RNA sequence: AACGUGUCGCGAUGGAUGACUUGGCUUCCUAUUUCGUUGAAGAACGCAGUAAAGUGCGAUAAGUGGUAUCAAUUGCAGAAUCAUUCAAUUACCGAAUCUUUGAACGCAAACGGCGCAUGGGAGAAGCUCGUGUCAUCCCCGUGCAUGCCAUAUUCUCAGUGUCGA
RNA sequence: AGCUGUUCGACUUGAAAAGGGGCAACAGAGAACCUGGGAUUAUAUUCCAAAAAGAAAUUGCAUGUGGGA
RNA sequence: GAUGUGGCCUGGAGGUUAGGACGAAGCUUAUGGCGUGAGCCUAAGAUGGACCGGCCUCUAGUGCAGAUCUUGGUUGGCGUAGCAAAGAUCUAACGGAGAUAUACUCAACAUGCAACGUUGGAUACUGGAGCGGGGAAGGAUUUCGUGCCAACGGCACUCGUA
RNA sequence: UGGAAAUGGGGUGCCCCCACCCGUCUUGAAACACGGACCAAGGAGUCAAACAGACGCGCAAGGGAGGAGAUAUGGUUGCCAGUACUUCUCUCGUACUGAAAGGGAGAUGCAAAAUGCAUCUGUGGUGUGCACACGUCAAAUCCGUUUGAUUUGCCCAACACC
RNA sequence: AGACCUGAGUGUGGCAGGACUACCCGCCGAACUUAAGCAUAUUACUCAGCGGAGGAAAAGAAAACAACCGUGAUUCUCUCAGUGAGCGGCGAGCGAAGAGGGAACGAACUCGUUGCCGAAUCGGGUCUUACAAGGCCUUGAGUUGUGGCACAAAUAUCAUUGUGUGGUUGGUGCAGGAGUGGCGAAAUUCAAGCGAAAAGCAAACCCGUUGCUGAAUACAACCCUUCAUGUGAGUAUUGAGCCAAAGAAGGUGUUAGCCCAUUGAGCCAUAAACCUGAGCGCCUCAUGAAUAAGCGAGUAGCACUGUUUGGGAAUGCAGUGUCAAGUUGGCAGGUAUUUGUCUGCCAAAGUUAAAUACAGAGUAGGAAGACCGAUAGCGAACAAGUAGCGUGAGCGAAAGUUUGAAAAGCACUUUGGAAAGAGAGUGAAAUAGAACCUGAAGUCGUGACAAAGACAAUGGAAGUACCUCCAUUUCAAC
């Protein structure tokens, strides 16, 4: 199958050597509650504009919109997640996708055509 | 079958006061004069080293295999020798537990849930639940990562 | 006394051990699966805003085009748009580019050298009315190795070969 | 200005020329430049610009003059 | 030398039964207990930070003190042997963090030593078959200016073919 | 009921007694015989084939493949390269001898036919020989027996003569 | 004059050369080693060397086995068989074949020759939508022979006419599928918050959808106050739910079916090729059905020599010499010869799929493992055939960047020329401070203590002095 399959070595390969567009699906969070019964999908690749709020870690019950999907390091930036640094500038801290939950979609051509084909109903 | 053995590697001899080992040969490098080739050298090859035409597989006589079926059938039906096994079968109606055929006739995992619930399979069930785990050692690195006892075996009359 | 010895607590030097593993090794399977004079494999130079190596690429040079895909890449910077597309980025591939070489094949070679044909180009001398044209010089393309096969709107020849006039 | 004949260069009949193509010398053969500079942080018989600091020597094409054809 | 051992230990497999963030493996020990022993187990860590124990069976690259054994590291010798061909440096000033660097006492010596570069003087050497000025082979930026002193120039450097 | 009283263990020193340096070759090593500065990690009877003996297991005058095929499986990423099923075959044995041509093994009875007849519940015979069955003695008995020896019959497995 | 024979020049259109080489085909070809020495033998018709292909190659349609009730191209597998074959200083050693059970198999075709024809042939122009397997033209090639028909799976063939076949004649264009590419599934981030109950106990099962409840008033180094500081992230536990034709193994700050990605029906798009009443139309072109003769010549044999083979009075082959038969001929029938009977087959020309190999190959993908786990596993987990070495052929490493969940990578103060130190900060943890997880052994420094002559030191056995963050026992007539 897609990465996950019976070696380790190979799902694990598969995964941290993706290219950018596979990386995109592997960096997808939960929608809410109200967006799962509007739309009828459980997840969707975070983008930037997003809103969205931390769910798990440090930074748990922040809310925020996403300034970056770093798709390197494996996070996402979110402008109120942040912290100060020893001179005295605020630095962005990264989350993975997976511990946020998208609040609000920011909704493009493209983008609608995504949960169109997504739609579950 | 070239492991350890990539290399020209002659023996000095006994003139020059070191160990009469098979030596890297060349210059200009961290390897040039050391030990090569032997089991004991490091980068050298390893004492009798292993082949594919090994003994792998087995015979066994035909009848000494049936023989074994049959005993392994006879003790199922021993709740006592099942208990030993480390089943927990002590809610079952009775061994050898026989069910009816409408079973296969389910077409949802909850129906199947169900059942195993009423005949008291459930138990023996949870306890392979209950025991999955990471397992201990090297086999995690392989594709061995998981762990479990075995619980119960349904037997159908045929592939439905 | 002092050196020196022993034990314990704490430090240093030194990188074993454990855990970790995008690597190796071994076995098995699936195919409209097998390079090159239509210039291969290999070798050499170069290419990024920033770039030594490596990777990718070839003066269209960390890439052009086309299909998908849908907002990045990212050390910094830059960047029309925030994106149906025409310019994000990835993936794949039909269209292209592809420097010097190398079987290397115009002749050579510790020479970025020197030719013969035939097309071009630039030409501030000269002639012509700054425009034309252009000698010498200079630049670029294509052909030009040897052998063999076939061929000639039925091409040009040689032989005290065999004839026939 | 034409005609005949004629000299010499360009375009289209065939004397005589035996012995294929190339490499091998940065000390042999060959080879038209040499002074001055206030011209550099580092190059120079290699740079210097109208009074070239300047004075030459040599090839390849041309034009005009002089003289032959 | 033979054999036996519900004899010990190690990496994996099929089972079974357990443990771990209230701390796994590993490591440390005047931590004791158990075993004739191989070893096992507990305690403590003012250690560690994520895996792993027992038992039955299966399996193998399964147990080290020495092979002038292999690889890495360490070590007494030892601040020891030495760093002695090519004669040689001295002085003032400038530069430099490299000084004239100080509890009390205390005028200076007896409490900041020794070492650098440049310039001017002094002295000496090479002595034209030269530590002179140019080339070939070989090397290929060592050339030049500025900056700089971690490593390197077996002493030193503020200097340098670093 | 305490910074405690005991006993055991552990650590360091001391006293009196003992006490040649390990590994190796060798008749003989503490050797003036060789390898031996320290530590870590690595380091050497293995895999395959033929045969034999012991032991485990299945079947047994028969045992067993192998190659392959069939379908549960024409299925499933994988589990499933496993497991389940089959063979007028092949192989090792039930028979051995001879250089070969070629022959090829029961007993009893009756009898002596250069292929003799009859019968088929049978160790070819003899000696020594477990158990078991008939007794027969001895000792001890809790008086039920046991525990030794021996006679006779059959003698199993074996051994020895034929 | 000219021809055609032989041989040249040039123009036009093409091909060869090199790379790869694991497997395969052809040649060439050792020795170490074994024989307990060594020469035949063995290693071995192997390594090295030189050539040549392909996805396989080679082999392949009987001049074959057999001796039977007969089999029937080739290849491969088990077996025949480590052989009561055979070869061999008959030593060491070596060593096959037929039959039988199977894999594969639509497996068969072409030329030469002989008969009957005879340029009906091939190229090259040109036209038909066309370098047509077509028409027309063409001396260009070819009569020193290209093609056609018939030769045991056979028994006429060649015109006619109707019957109807070829998607492998060539044009033209029309479908479905497969194959590729993209897209495409469920269910808690539910409830309980922190050093000590986000923990337990009711001892098979049930009771239990219930009852019960804290020996952590914790711990922080001689102990006694007092004053400070200290618990990262819930994939853990407990309780309550839910999905499963999906429990599948990857990711995410601790161990996740329900956080993410995966895991299925299905949908969309397509050069050619591939598959489908040899898919289905049109034009064109092809095409089926209703008397004798021969059969492969410096070849096969034979002789000598050499080599190879289990092949032994010679299994294949090579060189030279010599060299047939075809009037029941020839070859094979594993002891040489000469006879005569029998059996099988018909050499000296060629093509051919599969079953088989890939023993140091490649392309595009996949599946794995009772394997190794950074001195291991490939030399290479990393800017590795790299750095470096050698005139050269060649040789050839060491190296996990493994800090942390995140760089939050130590602002700022103070001493110092600087390197750095002392503080202060971040972080759960700097003894996690940048070749930064863990951090052993060996060696060394320091503080404390034990002592100790010179018996080298270490060691054994018994005591003793002092210490002991060790264990166990006892603490009332116990
Ligand atoms: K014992
Ligand atoms: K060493
Ligand atoms: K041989
Ligand atoms: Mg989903
Ligand atoms: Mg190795
Ligand atoms: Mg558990
Ligand atoms: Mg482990
Ligand atoms: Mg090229
Ligand atoms: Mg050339
Ligand atoms: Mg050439
Ligand atoms: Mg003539
Ligand atoms: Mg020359
Ligand atoms: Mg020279
Ligand atoms: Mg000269
Ligand atoms: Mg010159
Ligand atoms: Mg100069
Ligand atoms: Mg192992
Ligand atoms: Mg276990
Ligand atoms: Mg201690
Ligand atoms: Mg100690
Ligand atoms: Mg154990
Ligand atoms: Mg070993
Ligand atoms: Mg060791
Ligand atoms: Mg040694
Ligand atoms: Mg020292
Ligand atoms: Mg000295
Ligand atoms: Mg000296
Ligand atoms: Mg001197
Ligand atoms: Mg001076
Ligand atoms: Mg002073
Ligand atoms: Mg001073
Ligand atoms: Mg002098
Ligand atoms: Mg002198
Ligand atoms: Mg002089
Ligand atoms: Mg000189
Ligand atoms: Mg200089
Ligand atoms: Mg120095
Ligand atoms: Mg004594
Ligand atoms: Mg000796
Ligand atoms: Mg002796
Ligand atoms: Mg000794
Ligand atoms: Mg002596
Ligand atoms: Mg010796
Ligand atoms: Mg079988
Ligand atoms: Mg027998
Ligand atoms: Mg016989
Ligand atoms: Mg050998
Ligand atoms: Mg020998
Ligand atoms: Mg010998
Ligand atoms: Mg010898
Ligand atoms: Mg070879
Ligand atoms: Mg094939
Ligand atoms: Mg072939
Ligand atoms: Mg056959
Ligand atoms: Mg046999
Ligand atoms: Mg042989
Ligand atoms: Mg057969
Ligand atoms: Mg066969
Ligand atoms: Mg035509
Ligand atoms: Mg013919
Ligand atoms: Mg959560
Ligand atoms: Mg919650
Ligand atoms: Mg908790
Ligand atoms: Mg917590
Ligand atoms: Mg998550
Ligand atoms: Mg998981
Ligand atoms: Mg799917
Ligand atoms: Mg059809
Ligand atoms: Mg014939
Ligand atoms: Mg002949
Ligand atoms: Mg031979
Ligand atoms: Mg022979
Ligand atoms: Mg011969
Ligand atoms: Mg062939
Ligand atoms: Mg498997
Ligand atoms: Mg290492
Ligand atoms: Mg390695
Ligand atoms: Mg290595
Ligand atoms: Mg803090
Ligand atoms: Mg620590
Ligand atoms: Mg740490
Ligand atoms: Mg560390
Ligand atoms: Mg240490
Ligand atoms: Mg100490
Ligand atoms: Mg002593
Ligand atoms: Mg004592
Ligand atoms: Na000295
Ligand atoms: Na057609
Ligand atoms: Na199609």
């Amino acid at each position: 199958a897609s990465i996950k399959c019976g070696s380790r070595r190979k799902a694990r390969r598969a995964h941290f050597q993706a290219p950018s567009h596979v990386r995109r699906v592997l960096m997808s969070a939960p929608l809410s509650k109200e967006l799962r019964a509007k739309y009828n999908v459980r997840a969707m690749p975070v983008r930037k504009d997003d809103e969205v709020i931390v769910k798990r870690g440090t930074f748990k019950g922040r809310e925020g919109k996403v300034t970056a999907c770093y798709r390197l390091k494996w996070v996402i930036l979110i402008d109120k997640v942040n912290r100060e640094k020893a001179n005295g500038s605020t630095v962005a801290v990264g989350i993975h996708p997976s511990n946020v939950e998208i609040t609000k979609l920011k909704l493009t051509h493209h983008r609608k055509s995504i949960l169109e084909r997504k739609d579950r109903s | 079958r070239l492991s350890g053995m990539n290399h020209s590697a002659h023996s000095w001899g006994t003139g020059r006061a070191v160990a009469r080992i098979p030596r890297i040969s060349g210059g200009g490098t961290s390897t040039s004069g050391a030990g090569a080739f032997g089991n004991m050298c490091r980068g050298g090859r390893m004492f009798a080293p292993t082949k594919i035409f090994r003994r792998w597989h087995r015979k066994i006589n035909l009848h000494q295999k049936r023989f074994a079926v049959v005993s392994a059938l006879a003790a199922s039906s021993v709740p006592s020798l099942v208990m030993s096994r480390g089943h927990q079968i002590g809610n079952v109606p009775e061994v050898p537990l026989v069910v009816e055929d409408s079973i296969q006739g389910y077409e949802k995992t909850k129906e199947a849930m169900a059942f195993l619930k009423a005949i008291a399979a459930i138990d023996d069930v949870n306890r392979v639940n209950d025991s999955r785990e990471i397992r201990a050692g090297r086999g995690k690195m392989r594709n061995r990562r998981y762990v479990a006892r075995r619980g119960p075996m349904l037997v159908m009359p045929n592939n439905k």
